[PDB]
RNA sequence: CGGAUUGGGGUCUGCAACCCGACCCCAUGAAGCCGGAAUCGCUAGUAAUCGCGGAUCAGCCAUGCCGCGGUGAAUACGUU
RNA sequence: CGCGGGGUGGAGCAGCCUGGUAGCUCGUCGGGCUCAUAACCCGAAGGUCGUCGGUUCAAAUCCGGCCCCCGCAACCA
RNA sequence: CGCGGGGUGGAGCAGCCUGGUAGCUCGUCGGGCUCAUAACCCGAAGGUCGUCGGUUCAAAUCCGGCCCCCGCAACCA
RNA sequence: UCCUAAAAGGUAACGGAGGCGCCCAAAGGUCCCCUCAGGCGGGACGGAAAUCCGCCGGAGAGCGCAAGGGUAGAAGGGGGCCUGACUGCGAGGCCUGCAAGCCGAGCAGGGGCGAAAGCCGGGCCUAGUGAACCGGUGGUCCCGUGUGGAAGGGCCAUCGA
RNA sequence: UCCCCCGUGCCCAUAGCGGCGUGGAACCACCCGUUCCCAUUCCGAACACGGAAGUGAAACGCGCCAGCGCCGAUGGUACUGGGCGGGCGACCGCCUGGGAGAGUAGGUCGGUGCGGGGG
């Protein structure tokens, strides 16, 4: 499963992968924006 | 027997390792020229040997077919010999012992060793034991 | 009758040999796994590439148990 | 278990090789490339007293003056056999507080 | 706590494991 | 709690007699009983974890210790076990922790086994050392019987320090384990 | 509950109880928790049930047979 | 991708309107009855009604999201 | 020489795709109804999964080779 | 991937053999700890092979998958914390007709583990892939047909072979 | 200068396996205990802390041994750049320069650099 890590408070992304059924429902890993710097990044 | 497959032809450079000397047995016999032994070749002169001298003696065979033999069924050209038919063979150089004979007299492993040699595609040589050893 | 494979050659071994001059950090050997070792300033990438890490020229040397190094005796 | 003394090798300078036996520590400031050792803040083999903690603390101070007597500074420690602890960890709190 | 080997044959032990009440069906003094 | 009956029998008496018998240089030539290990190759209750509870406290009991368990490696389709998931109930145990378990055993357990005739006297390795199989756990002291939801036993181990087991056989002898001879 | 099986010890008949008797005592204590498709008996002092005797015959493998009494039911709309 | 309508007993579906309701057929076992399968008659067990959250006194029911199968056309550099 | 499909209790078929458990029918064996046999009823047993080798913790099931059965194919000169 | 391939690199045939079109939020980063396979002996169930103890046992194990090279002075097994599976670059090279593929010190930002030295720009490594064009979604210094918006386009990110 | 031991690097088996002997005065190990620092998927086994008493058993240092492992010539042959000749061939021979593997003779239970304590 592809996936792109957006950005918490605002809406940025990343180069990404979930894996669906094996156990990653969840995803909240952290990232580093160009807008200021290193911050939260749900799934989505 | 198990190995893998089917194995590339090679040459046959000079008798190098083509070659050895009597370890058991009374007399032997060497092959003077280099070629491919077929397993039949073998076994024709082994069976050969036996059926001269009756409830004989021992006879050694120091050589072993174990390269395998490709060959085409009568066609042309795509993938190489199902090969096997003659089956397999072996390598023996100018000064390799084949067979060795023991337990019997001199004038039954000369004249056995000497019908085996007519079974071989090759010229060939029958040693006592000369003493040479090691 | 499927055998008409193989992989595209992949170009590798020593690039740089024993008494040749260096620039920074340019290749040395490309490698397998581990043929040879890193040494003084000289590192390796994932591939197990060895480089420069300084000018200088390079040398060999052979640790017995311990391994086949190399690396770069600089001067300046 | 030499790995740690073999990372610490390939990072440059000054090894630190606190050793340390049952009522004991020492320390070489040695620099390999060459195999050759100049502080050696020893203990037991020095003279200091008996409580080894205490006696850590010390001995590394000891290393202390006579290393800027050269001009050093390159920390490596040879945190040896030993886990980062007692004996070992107060022998380098001391050998940094000078 | 101090284990109590109570066994019909005498041989009253004590030892070492939670709760001393230890009866013991015929102990090794029989 | 450093002292206790079989903790000195070994000393003063058992640790004497075997000078007489071998009669050594050093006392560290003097053969050690320094390390005694359980154990439950249960494959029983390797698949539901409550089976696997009760047999591990009830352990805990009769060493008095906090057992350990042991995971698989290798996978056994012929008693469908893969990669370490299951069990075997282990543990290790020495010093005055093991005196007095072994007092509470040569003394309480062999007694109460079910026509017990001594320890086989061939289950030393050829070193200095000897293990034991038993069923019914119960044949030891706290253990009651309305606590036993099943007979799962187990087996054990104890160690030497010494060389060859004729000291060893010597050694436990004294020390009052009762061998079939 | 049930008393099979097995061990051990013993009495009696009879020249003789290995094969093969019957009983006694201890111990051992089996399958069996009411039985598939199917099938037998009996219409009243009957069935069910509970004992007693006798022929045979040294003894007895009788739970068999022949006979005896004790307690004592159910149910027959109907002849497809 | 957006459109549509459902996951109800060992099998589906009725129940989803316009909330106050799990029943149907066959199946399983037992009983009745037959020469007999079977037909047939009496009775019983086998459903977070895909899932979580919310309205309501009350939901399978109304509502959000989700999980899945089916269907609709429509796009593929 | 090619390509495709298949070898499973005594007979004929299922299972293999998507590895853990070999099922259905006849037949076989025991018992019952009958005067008897057939039918019908009750109960049971029976399979090295072509053979050799591999992958796997584990192979009828996946992969490779040999052997046998079936289907196609073998043209222009 | 290995052989053919003739000890640099390369090198053909309907030559000999086998894989790939993935996978893993732990199978990733780091700090600490740990060392197999297998053989003999001893052990209740087990039983050639579960788990236990002893001894011998330098790599024949293991490293997600083919093969090779490497490898326990760890790349292998466990744990604690964690998310560098970063952003802005990139000296210098390997490789190469072109396009592409590959290794990379160090600098800034800002952060993880660690006592520190220091390590981290995914996974022991070499397969797990697709130029351009056309279009989709998010964003954003830019362009916006007389002017202001809007339509649309560009730029960055990612998507459909 | 010398010798013993301790920590460390180097050549990387002629250093190793096993056998036998040896030292605890200093050093090192084991040993005493686990209050504290800290620790066991369980065990102070291990790591960790306090610390005399005991010990040289284990470990280790040293030394002697060759049985195993490891090193191993010389001579000679295989093969072979370069040059030439022969057989239909499978092949074979000469000249010039190079030259092993195996096996043999034999060697080995190591050598050495820096620092520190000890006479
Ligand atoms: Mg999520
Ligand atoms: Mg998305
Ligand atoms: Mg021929
Ligand atoms: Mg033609
Ligand atoms: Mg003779
Ligand atoms: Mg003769
Ligand atoms: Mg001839
Ligand atoms: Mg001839
Ligand atoms: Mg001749
Ligand atoms: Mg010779
Ligand atoms: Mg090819
Ligand atoms: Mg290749
Ligand atoms: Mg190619
Ligand atoms: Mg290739
Ligand atoms: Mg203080
Ligand atoms: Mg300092
Ligand atoms: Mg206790
Ligand atoms: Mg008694
Ligand atoms: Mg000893
Ligand atoms: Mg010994
Ligand atoms: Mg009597
Ligand atoms: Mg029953
Ligand atoms: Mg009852
Ligand atoms: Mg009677
Ligand atoms: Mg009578
Ligand atoms: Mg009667
Ligand atoms: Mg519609
Ligand atoms: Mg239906
Ligand atoms: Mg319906
Ligand atoms: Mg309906
Ligand atoms: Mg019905
Ligand atoms: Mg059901
Ligand atoms: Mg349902
Ligand atoms: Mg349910
Ligand atoms: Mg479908
Ligand atoms: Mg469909
Ligand atoms: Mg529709
Ligand atoms: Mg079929
Ligand atoms: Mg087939
Ligand atoms: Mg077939
Ligand atoms: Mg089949
Ligand atoms: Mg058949
Ligand atoms: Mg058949
Ligand atoms: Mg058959
Ligand atoms: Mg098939
Ligand atoms: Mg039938
Ligand atoms: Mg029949
Ligand atoms: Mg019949
Ligand atoms: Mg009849
Ligand atoms: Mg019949
Ligand atoms: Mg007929
Ligand atoms: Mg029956
Ligand atoms: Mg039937
Ligand atoms: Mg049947
Ligand atoms: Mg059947
Ligand atoms: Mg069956
Ligand atoms: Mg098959
Ligand atoms: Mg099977
Ligand atoms: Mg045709
Ligand atoms: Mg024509
Ligand atoms: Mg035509
Ligand atoms: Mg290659
Ligand atoms: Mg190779
Ligand atoms: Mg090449
Ligand atoms: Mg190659
Ligand atoms: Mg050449
Ligand atoms: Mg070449
Ligand atoms: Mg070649
Ligand atoms: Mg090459
Ligand atoms: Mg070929
Ligand atoms: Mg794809
Ligand atoms: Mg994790
Ligand atoms: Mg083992
Ligand atoms: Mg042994
Ligand atoms: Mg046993
Ligand atoms: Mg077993
Ligand atoms: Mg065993
Ligand atoms: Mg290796
Ligand atoms: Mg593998
Ligand atoms: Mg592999
Ligand atoms: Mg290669
Ligand atoms: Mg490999
Ligand atoms: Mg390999
Ligand atoms: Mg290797
Ligand atoms: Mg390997
Ligand atoms: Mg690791
Ligand atoms: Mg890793
Ligand atoms: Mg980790
Ligand atoms: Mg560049
Ligand atoms: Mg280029
Ligand atoms: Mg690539
Ligand atoms: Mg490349
Ligand atoms: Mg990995
Ligand atoms: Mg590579
Ligand atoms: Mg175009
Ligand atoms: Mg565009
Ligand atoms: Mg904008
Ligand atoms: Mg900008
Ligand atoms: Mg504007
Ligand atoms: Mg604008
Ligand atoms: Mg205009
Ligand atoms: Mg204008
Ligand atoms: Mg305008
Ligand atoms: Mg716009
Ligand atoms: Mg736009
Ligand atoms: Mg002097
Ligand atoms: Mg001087
Ligand atoms: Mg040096
Ligand atoms: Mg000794
Ligand atoms: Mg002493
Ligand atoms: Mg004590
Ligand atoms: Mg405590
Ligand atoms: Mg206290
Ligand atoms: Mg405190
Ligand atoms: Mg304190
Ligand atoms: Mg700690
Ligand atoms: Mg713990
Ligand atoms: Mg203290
Ligand atoms: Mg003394
Ligand atoms: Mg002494
Ligand atoms: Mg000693
Ligand atoms: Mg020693
Ligand atoms: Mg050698
Ligand atoms: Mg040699
Ligand atoms: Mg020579
Ligand atoms: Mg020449
Ligand atoms: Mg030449
Ligand atoms: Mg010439
Ligand atoms: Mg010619
Ligand atoms: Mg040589
Ligand atoms: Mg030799
Ligand atoms: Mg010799
Ligand atoms: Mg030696
Ligand atoms: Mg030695
Ligand atoms: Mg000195
Ligand atoms: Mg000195
Ligand atoms: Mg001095």
């Amino acid at each position: 499963l592809l996936l792109e890590c957006t950005e918490c408070k605002r809406r940025n992304y990343a180069t990404e992968k979930n894996k669906r059924n094996t156990p990653n429902k969840l995803e909240l890993r952290k990232y580093c924006p160009w807008c200021r710097k290193h911050t939260v990044h749900r799934e989505v | 027997r198990m190995k893998y497959r089917k194995q590339q032809r090679g040459r046959l450079k000079g008798a190098t390792k083509g070659g050895d000397y009597v370890a058991f047995g009374d007399f032997g016999l060497v092959a003077l020229e280099p070629a491919w032994i077929t397993a039949q070749q073998i076994e024709a002169a082994r069976v050969a040997m036996v059926r001269h001298f009756r409830r004989g003696g021992k006879i050694f065979i120091r050589i072993f077919p174990d390269k395998p033999y490709t060959k085409k069924p009568l066609e042309v050209r795509m993938g190489k010999g199902k090969g096997n038919v003659e089956g397999y063979v072996a390598v023996v150089k100018p000064g390799r012992v084949m067979f060795e004979v023991a337990g019997v007299t001199e004038e039954q492993a000369m004249e056995a060793l000497r019908i085996a040699g007519h079974k071989l595609p090759i010229k060939t040589k029958i040693v006592r034991r000369d003493a040479y050893d090691e | 009758t499927k055998n008409g494979r193989d992989s595209q050659a992949k170009r590798l071994g020593v690039k740089r040999y024993e008494g040749q001059v260096v620039r920074a950090g340019n290749i040395l050997v490309r490698q397998r796994g581990t043929r040879f070792k890193p040494g003084k300033n000289v590192g390796m990438g994932r591939d197990f590439t060895l480089f420069a890490l300084v000018d200088g020229v390079v040398e060999f040397q052979d640790r017995g148990r311990l391994g086949r190094y190399v690396h770069v005796r600089p001067l300046a | 278990k030499f790995r740690v003394r073999n990372r610490i090798k390939r990072t440059g300078r000054l090894r630190l090789s606190v050793f340390r036996s049952l009522k004991h520590i020492y320390a070489q400031i040695i620099d390999d490339e060459k195999g050759v050792t100049l502080v050696s803040a020893s203990s037991l083999a020095l003279k200091l007293k008996g409580n080894k903690t205490e006696v850590a603390r010390q001995v590394g101070r000891a290393l202390a003056e006579k290393a800027l007597a050269l001009g050093i500074k390159q920390v490596a420690f040879d945190r040896g056999p030993y886990k980062y602890h007692g004996r070992v960890k107060a022998l380098a709190e001391g050998a940094r507080e000078g | 706590v101090p284990a109590r080997i109570i066994c019909g044959c005498g041989n009253v032990i004590e030892t070492y494991s939670t709760k001393p009440e230890i009866y013991v069906e015929v102990c090794s003094k029989c | 709690p450093l002292d206790l009956a079989l903790k000195r029998k070994y000393y003063e008496e058992v640790r004497p007699e075997l000078i007489r018998r071998f009669g050594y240089q050093n006392v560290w030539e003097v053969p050690r009983l320094e390390k005694v290990v359980i154990n439950q190759g249960l494959g029983e209750a390797k698949e539901d974890a409550r089976i696997l509870e009760k047999a591990a406290q009830e352990l805990a009991l009769i060493t008095g210790q906090k057992p350990a368990v042991t995971r698989a490696k290798k996978s056994i389709s012929n008693f469908k076990l893969r990669k370490g998931m299951p069990i075997g109930l282990r543990v290790t145990l020495r010093r005055d922790r093991m005196w007095i378990f072994l007092e509470k055993l040569l003394n309480v357990a062999l007694p109460r086994i079910r026509d017990f005739r001594g320890l086989n006297p061939n289950s030393f390795d050829g070193r200095g050392n000897y293990n034991l199989g038993l069923r019914e756990q119960l044949i030891f002291p706290e253990i009651t019987y309305d606590m036993v939801d099943a007979l799962r036993g187990m087996d054990i181990a104890v160690v030497t320090t010494a060389e060859t087991d004729e000291e060893a056989r010597a050694l436990l002898e004294l020390l009052g384990f009762p061998f079939r001879k």
